[PDB]
RNA sequence: GCCAGGAGGUUGGCUUAGAAGCAGCCAUCCUUUAAAGAGUGCGUAAUAGCUCACUGGUCGAGUGGCGCCGCGCCGAAAAUGA
């Protein structure tokens, strides 16, 4: 018997394998993580991928439950500002440009994940995290 | 290290204790077991 | 020791059956090799000289 | 000290997936041993001493009893994963009939399900009779082992039946040396009656066989039997050809063969080189009774170097085989390190004059060849080009002027080895009627190549292997350590089943006898496969270090 | 000294089999906040964890660093007995 274990991970969409540490954490669970793969992939079917957090539990009598979250902002800018892998080193080379609407949605999408669950900080917040990956900005 | 003329504080988790007459340098991992000698 | 021609492996033991018979080649060619012996078993696929060239009875199963 | 139950039990469903139901519990831990309780047939077989001259079986000495009882109950309840009587019996609270235990248990046992951890002690004769009884209770009979697999005289499936009337059909194993009755073959038949003093025939490489006398190693002394039965085991005399694993039927016995084909794969590679090669073919006779007594090892010679590589699967393996050498075969061979297949190349575009401005008797044979040379990737192949600046050098040299290039390539400018993995090119030349031959521009090519390779930025491409590491995560971290410490860098880690295999790059010179290592770091979780990839440069210092003389 | 918070974008980007504060080049942020770094050490296969930084709770009087001058101590063993 095994009483309650809610272990949450960082499993991206695409990998349909029980490879450790998914093993030594959800073996003591009886985890239906093959249903987590085939129900969450279609959950974000509009793209069908991207790195997404998860959370899975056991109810004594083997009962899974999947809890999904939202994409990363470094990827939600490679799609936005059109990077390939990025702008090779944040302090030398720059690709596309951020202005006054793309960053808006970079903050919009990730409204309840960033830190300050308030819009009136997020924009400039990750616009500053933009210089961390090296994507330039257009300022008005 | 361990017995030598030059004996530093090297890793911050070390102390210089002028014990039994002469300077030592003791820590946890006695691989820095220095000593003025 | 020479050999029975095409299709060899032999490496370095084989029990090459010292046979006997020179030619206008290799100033010796005396005491040949046989295939079948303790090694070689003839050409990979032979249809005649299977009296030395290993291969048993091409039983092509048809 | 250390003797226990829970110990081993616990370590059974943490190291495989065992389902250890157990049937006997000791009396007194360490030094205080005196007997065992039997939660199987509900008894307490107690051995009142060490040597075991005088024992007993009184009930529980007051404190155990109910302890054992719980586990007894476990048994029955566990037996709810088999039939339908035992399960419903636990439902009823009904008492198990002493033999349904024998059932359900032996059932699962032979069905590979339950784990009759019968146990005891040897040096102090304590706990032997119970497991003798437990062999005569829960240890599978040939009747229980499902249909043996095998081939036919033609080729499909076999049905090696128990039936003591069917066609003669045997297998044998051990190659016994012995004084009186000489070569003795240790065998397990299978299916078919075999008479003593009769005939048979080897169903493998085709060899009629004369059975001399069937024998049986009866502990102390060996006993000669009238015949071997279809499903028994015995060792016969004669058969002066039959090696090991040879399927042996009767004189008729529809010339049937068997399936089973095992694998003693290689892991060790030690070099060995006698003083003078006169003692060598001598040691080849030594092998002529070494690689013909113990299957296993592979006595195969590397091409690029001399000396036959004695390969095998075990450190102590090759070491003790080597013991037997100087022992009773007596060979003087300073057991060396395995050599490596060294190649080479260059790293730059070179242009020189291959002018053979040499008249002799009047026939000349002179060749001014004008090559441009280009080098390319470690893995491509060999390239040259039909590269005439317009139409100078004759077309008879096209398939020959490149020969001397390919020829002055079997030995490089350094220590000299086959210089591969290069393009080449050419571009021009000089021509004359009688003062020019095929081999002349072959040799002009040779000169051109020696100059253009000695002056072309040298190198040595030592070979390197891809080695998958068959081991779980612990010692995986550890061995990522090791491999990294072996001048190479791995590259590979796809999560595996009961382990996690790591695809590795390791420089063939290094990684030497890695099994001798590995089997120590991992304690023995598994090992590796020898997948060979390709070659690349040794870090500067390793190059000039080999520049000997 | 002790209690506790010690955080979120994040796995900074760049590299790299992986480089997640943490083997390496650039960097050289912004925010929830009283306070918490693009990190200081250990440790990891890289994560993990531990951890210092920083800021409150307790506290109750001095404390931390940088340079100089005088005398010293390690530095410091050879031969008949000092």
């Amino acid at each position: 018997k095994k009483v309650v274990a809610v272990v949450k991970l960082q499993l991206p969409a695409g990998k349909a394998t029980p490879a450790p540490p998914v093993g030594p954490a959800l073996g003591q669970h009886g985890a239906n993580i093959m249903e987590f793969v085939k129900a969450f992939n279609a959950a974000t079917a509009n793209m069908g991928d991207a790195i997404v957090p998860v959370e899975i539990t056991i109810y004594a009598d083997r009962s899974f439950t999947f809890v999904t979250k939202t994409p990363p902002a470094s990827y939600l800018i490679r799609k936005a500002a059109g990077l390939e892998k990025g702008a090779h080193k944040p302090g030398r080379e720059k690709v596309g440009r951020i202005t006054w609407e793309q960053v808006l949605e970079i903050a919009k999408q990730k409204m309840p994940d960033l830190n300050t669950t308030d819009l009136e900080a997020a924009a400039r917040m990750i616009a500053g995290s933009a210089r961390s990956m090296g994507v330039e900005v257009v300022g008005a | 290290m361990k017995v030598r003329a030059s004996v530093k504080r090297i890793c911050d988790k070390c102390k210089v204790i002028r014990r039994h007459g002469r300077v030592y340098v003791i820590c946890e991992n006695p691989k820095h077991k220095q000593r003025q000698g | 020791a020479y050999i029975p021609g095409e299709g060899h492996n032999l490496q370095e033991h084989s029990v090459v059956l010292i046979r006997g018979g020179r030619v206008k080649d290799l100033p010796g060619v005396r005491y040949h090799i046989v295939r079948g012996v303790y090694d070689a078993a003839g050409v990979k696929d032979r249809k005649k000289s299977r009296s030395k060239y290993g291969t048993k009875k091409p039983k092509e199963a048809a | 000290t250390g003797a226990d139950l829970w110990l081993v039990i616990r370590t059974m469903q943490e190291r495989l997936g065992a389902r250890p139901v157990v049937m006997q519990l000791p009396i007194g831990r360490e030094d205080t041993f005196s007997g065992i309780i039997d939660v199987l047939r509900m008894k307490a077989y107690t051995y009142g001493n060490d040597l075991g001259t005088d024992i007993r079986e009184i009930p529980i000495p007051e404190e155990y009893l109910d302890q054992a009882r719980e586990y007894h109950e476990k048994l029955v309840e566990v037996a709810a994963d088999f039939d339908e009587n035992i399960m419903l019996k636990y439902l009823e609270g009904e008492e198990p009939t002493e033999e349904e235990l024998v059932a359900a248990i032996r059932k699962g046992t032979i069905d590979l399900k339950i784990t009759p951890v019968f146990l005891g002690s040897a040096l102090k004769n304590k706990g032997v009779q119970l497991l003798l009884d437990a062999v005569v209770d829960y240890l599978p009979s040939p009747l229980d082992i499902p249909p043996i697999k095998g081939t036919t005289p033609e080729g499909e499936v076999v049905e090696i039946h128990p039936d003591p009337n069917g066609p003669l059909a045997a297998l044998a194993f051990k190659i016994m040396a012995d004084p009186y009755v000489g070569r003795l073959t240790f065998i397990r038949v299978y299916s078919g009656t075999l008479t003593s003093g009769s005939y048979v025939y080897n169903t493998t490489k085709g060899r009629k066989e004369r059975v001399a006398r069937l024998l049986r190693m009866h502990a102390n002394h060996r006993e000669e039997v009238e015949e071997l039965k279809a499903g028994d085991l015995g060792a016969v005399v004669g058969l002066k050809e039959t090696i090991t694993g040879d399927t042996l039927v009767g004189e008729d016995a529809p010339r049937v063969i068997l399936e089973s084909i095992e694998v003693p794969e290689p892991v060790i590679d030690v070099a060995i080189e006698p003083k003078t090669k006169a003692d060598q073919e001598k040691l080849s006779q030594a092998l002529a009774r070494l690689a013909e007594e113990d299957p296993t090892f592979r006595v195969s010679t590397h091409p690029e170097t001399g000396q036959t590589i004695i390969s095998g699967m075990g450190e102590l393996h090759l070491e003790i085989i080597v013991d037997r050498l100087k022992r009773e075969f007596k060979v003087d061979a300073n057991v060396g390190k395995p050599q490596v297949a060294y190649r080479e190349t260059i790293t730059k575009p070179v242009d020189v004059e291959g002018k053979f401005i040499r008249q002799t008797g009047g026939r000349g044979q002179y060749g001014h060849v004008k090559i441009k040379v280009e080098p390319l990737p470690r893995g491509s192949g060999f390239e040259f080009v039909n590269a005439i600046v317009g139409g100078v050098i004759p077309k008879e040299y096209i398939p020959a002027v490149q020969k001397g290039i390919e020829e002055a390539m079997q030995s490089g400018p350094l220590i000299g080895f086959p210089v591969v993995d290069i393009k080449v090119t050419l571009y021009d030349g000089s021509y004359h009627e009688v003062d020019s031959s095929e081999m002349a521009f072959k040799i002009a090519g040779s000169m051109a190549i020696k100059e253009a390779v000695q002056k072309g930025d040298p190198v040595i491409l030592e070979p390197i292997m891809r080695v998958e590491v068959t081991t779980p995560e612990e010692y995986m971290g550890d061995v990522i350590g090791d491999l990294n410490a072996r001048r190479g860098q791995i590259l590979g880690m796809e999560p595996r089943g009961n382990a996690q295999v790591i695809r590795a790059f390791v420089p063939l010179a290094e990684m030497f006898g890695y099994a001798t290592d590995l089997r120590s770091k991992t304690q023995g979780r598994g090992s590796f496969v020898m997948f060979f990839d390709h070659y690349q440069e040794v870090p500067k210092q390793v190059q000039e270090k080999l520049i000997k003389g």
